[PDB]
C-alpha cells in the first residue's frame, strides 16, 4: 500500500467504526409496522405519541419506538412488504364502526370485510411468519350506540347473542383471533382501546417485550 | 360507443398478433442449434464487501467500472471502491426505505429513492468534503422503484403508480410524465444511447418509451406474472425481462416480439435481478431461491450458477468493461464474481 | 476558510492555532507545511481523520507534537523547542484521502514567526522568460521513480501567487483539480514529469512547486519561479 | 506430606468401566453433534452461542482426555506413562471443569438477561466483545489452574505411581475447598437465574398457551441435573474436612472407604460433562 | 371518464399499428453479428489472466 492508500484505508476503517456504531444505536429500536382499513383509528395510535410512509419516534420506558404508517401508500402491497420483514411487530388498526358504514360503494364491499381481507393477508403473508399482531378495536365509545341502534346482521350473518357490548366485542376479537393459520410462530394481542384512553403504550410495550423475549429465547436457542 | 372502441380496440390486438406472427418468420433458438456453446462458466469470488447490516436493496456501478453504490434497511448508502475492499463514502439517508439506486455517468452525483416516494440526489463532490443533497425530486405517488440517470442534467424515474417520470435537476420539476402502463412500475432501464428506455410494470408487460418525444413506440407482451428487471441488449436493439413465471425472456425491439424464453424446470421461484455481460452473450439473472443463474443468450441452455449467497440475491450488475459482476443479496454481504 | 498562529518569540515555546470555518473538519487530513522566507516549501506535520496516524518530517520529531479539536474545528501545532531554522510562514493544509479525493486542495492563509532515506526532487530549472501567450514548460525530476503498483504517480503540482497561499494545480500525473483553468496537463511518466501551458495570463505567474506522495516523510520540489 | 492416606481400590476398578466406557462411547457422539451444531453450521451471529461453543470445546477437551484415566486403571491403580501426561492430566481436566462450570454460570447470567431484563443492551451485544469475554474468561480458568504446573505430583506410596492430587488429608486447604468454591458461588447465581426466569415467565401469562412449557422445563432441568452431579462430591469432601477438623487425627483406620465413594461422585461429575450438550443441541 | 381513457388506448394502437418490422430471421443475424464481433472483448465469456485482471487478491 502507498501512503494515498494506507490513509483511504484508515477511512476506511473510521467509516466502519461510525458506521458500526450507528447499526447498534438503531439496532436497540423497535419497529412496529402500522396497518389499517384506511383511515379509521390510526390518527388515535399517532395521537398518543406524546409523501409516503410517515414515521413516528416516540418513546416510552427507556425503549425508542419507531412507528411506521403506510396508509398513505395506496398501491399494491406486495412487492414493498418484504421492506418491514425485519420488524418488530405489526399494530392493527380496526375500527368497531366500519361494519354498517360501507364507505366505499353503493351497496357491497363494507368496511369490516375488507378490515378481515387485509387482516388475513397481513397475517397469513410469507414474510410474517414470526411477526406479532397487537390488532386494536379503535371504537370502544361508539360500538354500544352502533350496537344499541343496529344489531350485528349486515356482518357476520350467525348470531352474536345479544346487543350488548361484552360478547359482541368478544365475537368481533374472536372472529379477528382465529383468522391467522399459524398459530404457534405468532400471536395477535387484540386490545380494546378509545379515543380517550391513555393505556395504549402500555400494552404496546408490553407486547413488544414480549415479542422482545421470545427473540431473545430464539437467539440463545431454546425457544 | 364505448363498446364499439372496446372491439375496435379488440381488433388492433388481433392486428398486432397476426403481424408478429407474419414477422416470425423463424427462431433465435432455431437458428442457434449449430452454434458454439459458452461451456460451463466458473465464475468465483473475489471481493466480498462486508460492511452493510441490514438487507441490501440496490446497487449500480460508476462508469469507471470501479465504485459500487449500496442502499440498505438502515440510512447507509455506501460507495465502495471494488478494487481495494474500501469505502469511500458512506452517505446517511433521511429515510431508510431505499429500493434503488444510481450511480451518474459523471460519477458527480448519486441518487436514490423508495418508500418514501422522493428522489434524493447527493452531490458527491463538494468543495465542504462531505455528501450534501443536492436535489429532494418530489410529485410521484406512489413508491419510487427505479431510477436511472440520463446524464449530470436529467433523470428517469419509475414509480409505484402508474406512471414514470423524466426529471431536472436545476428546475426540481419532471420535464415529461410517460403515462401508459397499468400497474406498478417494477423496472426501468437505458438504451446506451439514452434516446429510448424499457419499463417494466405489474402488467406483466413492458413498454419501450422515447425520451426525447415522450410517448411509447412499443408494447411486449407474453409474460404470466409481473416482471421485476429488465436489462438492455449492449446493441440496445433488443432486452431481457424477468418475472415471478421463473421464466427470462428476450424481446427484440426492431422486431416487436419476444425472440426467447430462457425457462428451467428446476427453477420456480421468481426472477429478481437481470443483467447482460459484455458483448451480450451471457445473461446472469438472480433467483429467490439464494442463486444467481448464468444462462446464454442466444441458446437456452444454463451456464455455471453464481451460488454463494446464504439469502436471496435483491440485485445484481455487470461493469461497463464487463470485468465482473457485483451481487447485492438480502444478507448484508455483496460478493463480486468473475 | 483557516487562519490564524502565532507570532515573534525569541528561543521559547509557541502554540500555534488555526480555525476550520465550514467544510467538515473531522473528515479531513491536515498539514503543517511550512515555507522559509526566501526558501521554498517543507512539510512539517500530519494528523489524520479522527486523530489516528501522526507523522513529522526528521527534523521536528521530538520538538513539534501536532493535535486537533473537532469540536470548534480547531488544529494545534505546539513547538517546545525552537531553533533558528524554523522561521518560517506555517501554511496549514486540508487533505481528504479516498479514491477520487484530490488532497492539498485547500491552503490556509499562513502565519509568519521569526525566531531571531527521503526522495529528493530536484527542479534544477528556476527562471524562466515571463512574457505571455507563449507555452513554457516546466521539468520535473525524482531520486526514486514514484509509480505505485495499482498504477498511479503520487506527484502533485502548486502554483503560489506572489502574496498569496499556494494553491493547487494538479493532484497526480495529469489530474486537474476544481477550479483550476484547462491550460495545464501532468505528462509526466515515471521520473520524468512536464508540466506544460496552453497560454500565459497575469495570473499564472509564480512559483510553481512539485511535491512527492509516495512515501510518508514528503519532500516539495523549491520552486521555479517564472 | 507422605502421612497422608490413600488406599486401594475395593472394586472399584470393576463399577468404572461400565461408566467410563459409556462416557467414551457417547462421548464421541456427542462431540460430533456439537461440532455439527457450532463448526459444521453457519449463518448466526449468535453471542450466546458462542459461550454455548466454548462449553462445547470444553466438553471437547474432556471427553478427549477421558481414557487415560483409565489407562491408570489398568491393574488397580497404576499410571502406566510415568511422564508429562501425569502433570498435564490434573491441569486438564481441573481446566475443564472449571471452564464447564464458569460457562454453565455465564449461560445462565445471559438467559437471565435474555428474559427478565431484555432491554439492557447485553443482550444484543456484538460478537467481538463477546469474543474478547469469552477469552478473559477462559484466561480466568486457565490463570488459576498453572499452579499444578510448577508442582509435580507423581508421588505414591509403595510403588503404586499413582498420579492424583487427592488425599484426605491437608497441608494449605487452598484447592480442596476452592473446587467447593466453585460449586458454591454458581450456586447463588444459577439458582438465582433459573428461578427468577422461572417467576418472570409465570408473572407475565406466557405459559401454558404456548410452547412456553419447553423453556420452563429445560432450565429446570439443567439446574436438577447440575445439582444432583455436583452435590455429592461437595458434601462428601465437606464432611471429611469437618471429619478431620472434629475427629480425623493421625489414627487413619476408620475412613478408607470415603475417597472410594468420592471417585463415584467424580465419575457422576464427568458424567455431568457427558449429558451437558443433550439439552443444547434438542432445542434448535 | 369513460370515453377518455378507451380513446387514448385506441390511438395508442392506432400509434403502435404502423411500425415497420423486419423479419425475425434479420434481427436474429444482426444479434448474431453484435454477438460474434464483439466477443473477444468479452472478460466474462473467456477467463482474463492475472496480468490484466483487477480483481486477484
Ligand atoms: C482434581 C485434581 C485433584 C487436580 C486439582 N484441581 C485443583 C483445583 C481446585 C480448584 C480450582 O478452582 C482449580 N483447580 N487442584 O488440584 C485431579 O487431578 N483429580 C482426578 C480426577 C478427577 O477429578 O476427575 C480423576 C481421577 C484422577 C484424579
Amino acid at each position: 500500500l502507498s501512503a494515498e492508500d494506507k490513509a483511504a484505508v484508515e477511512r476506511s476503517k473510521m467509516i466502519d467504526r461510525n458506521l458500526r456504531e450507528d447499526g447498534e444505536k438503531a439496532a436497540r429500536e423497535v419497529k412496529l409496522l402500522l396497518l389499517g382499513a384506511g383511515e379509521s383509528g390510526k390518527s388515535t395510535i399517532v395521537k398518543q405519541m406524546k409523501t409516503g410512509i410517515v414515521e413516528t419516534h416516540f418513546t416510552f420506558k427507556d425503549l425508542h419506538f419507531k412507528m411506521f404508517d403506510v396508509g398513505g401508500q395506496r398501491s399494491e402491497r406486495k412487492k414493498w412488504i418484504h421492506c418491514f420483514e425485519g420488524v418488530t411487530a405489526i399494530i392493527f388498526c380496526v375500527a368497531l364502526s366500519d361494519y354498517d358504514l360501507v364507505l366505499a360503494e353503493d351497496e357491497e364491499m363494507n368496511r369490516m370485510h375488507e378490515s378481515m381481507k387485509l387482516f388475513d393477508s397481513i397475517c397469513n403473508n410469507k414474510w410474517f411468519t414470526d411477526t406479532s399482531i397487537i390488532l386494536f378495536l379503535n371504537k370502544k365509545d361508539l360500538f354500544e350506540e352502533k350496537i344499541k341502534k343496529s344489531p350485528l346482521t349486515i356482518c357476520y350473518p350467525e348470531y352474536a347473542g345479544s346487543n350488548t357490548y361484552e360478547e359482541a366485542a368478544a365475537y368481533i376479537q374472536c372472529q379477528f383471533e382465529d383468522l391467522n393459520k399459524r398459530k404457534d410462530t405468532k400471536e395477535i394481542y387484540t386490545h380494546f382501546t378509545c379515543a380517550t384512553d391513555t393505556k395504549n403504550v402500555q400494552f404496546v410495550f408490553d407486547a413488544v417485550t414480549d415479542v422482545i423475549i421470545k427473540n431473545n429465547l430464539k437467539d440463545c436457542g431454546l425457544f | 360507443e364505448l363498446d364499439q372502441l372496446r372491439q375496435e380496440a379488440e381488433q388492433l390486438k388481433n392486428q398486432i398478433r397476426d403481424a408478429r406472427k407474419a414477422c416470425a418468420d423463424a427462431t433465435l433458438s432455431q437458428i442457434t442449434n449449430n452454434i458454439d456453446p459458452v461451456g460451463r462458466i466458473q465464475m468465483r469470488t473475489r471481493r466480498t464487501l462486508r460492511g452493510h447490516l441490514a438487507k441490501i436493496y440496490a446497487m449500480h456501478w460508476g462508469t469507471d467500472s470501479r465504485l459500487l453504490v449500496s442502499a440498505s434497511q438502515d440510512g447507509k448508502l455506501i460507495i465502495w471502491d471494488s478494487y481495494t475492499t474500501n469505502k469511500v463514502h458512506a452517505i446517511p439517508l433521511r429515510s431508510s426505505w431505499v429500493m434503488t439506486c444510481a450511480y451518474a455517468p459523471s460519477g458527480n452525483y448519486v441518487a436514490c429513492g423508495g418508500l418514501d416516494n422522493i428522489c434524493s440526489i447527493y452531490n458527491l463532490k463538494t468543495r465542504e468534503g462531505n455528501v450534501r443533497v443536492s436535489r429532494e425530486l418530489a410529485g410521484h405517488t406512489g413508491y419510487l422503484s427505479c431510477c436511472r440517470f440520463l446524464d449530470d442534467n436529467q433523470i428517469v424515474t419509475s414509480s409505484g403508480d402508474t406512471t414514470c417520470a423524466l426529471w431536472d435537476i436545476e428546475t426540481g420539476q419532471q420535464t415529461t410524465t410517460f403515462t401508459g402502463h397499468t400497474g406498478d412500475v417494477m423496472s426501468l432501464s437505458l438504451a446506451p444511447d439514452t434516446r429510448l428506455f424499457v419499463s417494466g410494470a405489474c402488467d406483466a408487460s413492458a413498454k419501450l418509451w422515447d425520451v426525447r418525444e415522450g410517448m411509447c413506440r412499443q408494447t411486449f407482451t407474453g409474460h404470466e406474472s409481473d416482471i421485476n428487471a429488465i436489462c438492455f441488449f449492449p446493441n440496445g436493439n433488443a432486452f431481457a425481462t424477468g418475472s415471478d413465471d421463473a421464466t427470462c425472456r428476450l424481446f427484440d425491439l426492431r422486431a416487436d416480439q419476444e425472440l426467447m424464453t430462457y425457462s428451467h424446470d428446476n427453477i420456480i421461484c421468481g426472477i429478481t435481478s437481470v443483467s447482460f455481460s459484455k458483448s451480450g452473450r451471457l445473461l446472469l439473472a438472480g433467483y429467490d431461491d439464494f442463486n444467481c443463474n448464468v444462462w446464454d443468450a442466444l441458446k437456452a441452455d444454463r451456464a455455471g450458477v453464481l451460488a454463494g449467497h446464504d439469502n436471496r440475491v435483491s440485485c445484481l450488475g455487470v461493469t461497463d468493461d464487463g470485468m465482473a459482476v457485483a451481487t447485492g443479496s438480502w444478507d448484508s454481504f455483496l460478493k463480486i464474481w468473475n | 476558510v483557516e487562519s490564524g498562529g502565532g507570532l515573534v518569540q525569541p528561543g521559547g515555546s509557541r502554540k500555534l492555532s488555526c480555525s476550520a470555518s465550514g467544510f467538515a473538519f473531522s473528515s479531513f487530513g491536515m498539514h503543517w507545511v511550512r515555507q522559509a522566507p526566501e526558501k521554498g516549501l517543507e512539510w512539517v506535520a500530519y494528523i489524520s481523520s479522527g486523530s489516528g496516524t501522526i507523522y513529522y518530517a526528521d527534523t521536528v520529531k521530538g520538538r513539534f507534537t501536532i493535535s486537533r479539536d473537532d469540536p470548534k474545528n480547531t488544529l494545534f501545532l505546539q513547538m517546545t523547542s525552537l531553533r533558528s531554522e524554523d522561521t518560517a510562514m506555517y501554511y496549514c493544509v486540508r487533505s481528504i484521502y479516498y479514491y477520487g479525493s484530490s488532497p492539498f486542495d485547500f491552503w490556509g492563509q499562513g502565519t509568519t514567526l521569526t525566531v531571531s532515506s527521503d526522495i529528493v526532487m530536484t527542479q534544477a530549472t528556476s527562471s524562466v522568460p515571463v512574457t505571455p501567450g507563449e507555452s513554457v514548460s516546466i521539468s520535473c525530476r525524482s531520486s526514486k521513480s514514484l509509480l505505485h503498483s495499482n498504477g498511479n504517480t503520487y506527484l502533485y503540482w502548486f502554483l503560489q501567487r506572489p502574496g498569496q497561499s499556494p494553491q493547487l494545480l494538479i493532484y497526480r500525473m495529469s489530474n486537474l483539480a476544481s477550479g483550476v483553468p484547462d491550460r495545464f496537463s501532468g505528462s509526466g511518466s515515471g521520473t520524468a514529469f512536464t508540466l506544460t501551458i496552453s497560454r500565459l495570463e497575469a495570473e499564472d505567474v509564480g512559483v510553481y512547486y512539485c511535491m512527492q506522495h509516495l512515501e510518508y516523510p514528503l519532500t516539495f520540489g523549491a520552486g521555479t519561479k517564472l | 506430606k507422605k502421612n497422608c492416606c490413600v488406599f486401594r481400590d475395593d472394586f472399584i476398578v470393576k463399577v468404572l468401566p461400565p461408566v467410563l466406557g459409556l462416557e467414551f462411547i457417547f462421548g464421541l457422539l456427542g462431540n460430533g453433534l456439537a461440532l455439527w451444531i457450532f463448526c459444521f453450521h453457519l449463518k448466526s451471529w449468535k453471542s450466546s452461542r458462542i459461550f454455548l461453543f466454548n462449553l462445547a470445546v470444553a466438553d471437547f477437551l474432556l471427553i478427549i482426555c477421558l481414557p487415560f484415566l483409565m489407562d491408570n486403571y489398568v491393574r488397580r491403580w497404576d499410571w502406566k506413562f510415568g511422564d508429562i501426561p501425569c502433570r498435564l492430566m490434573l491441569f486438564m481436566l481441573a481446566m475443564n471443569r472449571q471452564g464447564s462450570i464458569i460457562f454453565l454460570t455465564v449461560v445462565a447470567v445471559d438467559r437471565y438477561f435474555r428474559v427478565v431484563h431484555p432491554h439492557h443492551a447485553l443482550n444484543k451485544i456484538s460478537n467481538r466483545t463477546a469474543a474478547i469475554i469469552s477469552c478473559l474468561l477462559w484466561g480466568i480458568t486457565i490463570g488459576l489452574t498453572v499452579h499444578l504446573l510448577k508442582k509435580k505430583m507423581p508421588i505414591q506410596n509403595g510403588g503404586a505411581n499413582l498420579c492424583s492430587s487427592f488425599s484426605i488429608c491437608h497441608t494449605f486447604q487452598w484447592h480442596e475447598a476452592m473446587f467447593l468454591l466453585e460449586f458454591f458461588l454458581p450456586l447463588g447465581i444459577i439458582l438465582f437465574c433459573s428461578a427468577r426466569i422461572i417467576w418472570s415467565l409465570r408473572q407475565r401469562q406466557m405459559d401454558r398457551h404456548a410452547k412456553i412449557k419447553r423453556a420452563i422445563t429445560f432450565i429446570m432441568v439443567v439446574a436438577i441435573v447440575f445439582v444432583i452431579c455436583f452435590l455429592p462430591s461437595v458434601v462428601v469432601r465437606i464432611r471429611i474436612f469437618w471429619l478431620l477438623h472434629t475427629s480425623g487425627t493421625q489414627n487413619c483406620e476408620v475412613y478408607r472407604s470415603v475417597d472410594l465413594a468420592f471417585f463415584i461422585t467424580l465419575s457422576f461429575t464427568y458424567m455431568n460433562s457427558m449429558l451437558d450438550p443433550v439439552v443444547y443441541y434438542f432445542s434448535s | 371518464a369513460s370515453i377518455a381513457q378507451a380513446r387514448k388506448l385506441v390511438e395508442q394502437l392506432k400509434m403502435e399499428a404502423n411500425i415497420d418490422r423486419i423479419k425475425v430471421s434479420k434481427a436474429a443475424a444482426d444479434l448474431m453479428a453484435y454477438c460474434e464481433a464483439h466477443a473477444k472483448e468479452d472478460p466474462l465469456l473467456t477467463p482474463v489472466p492475472a496480468s490484466e485482471n483487477p480483481f486477484r487478491e
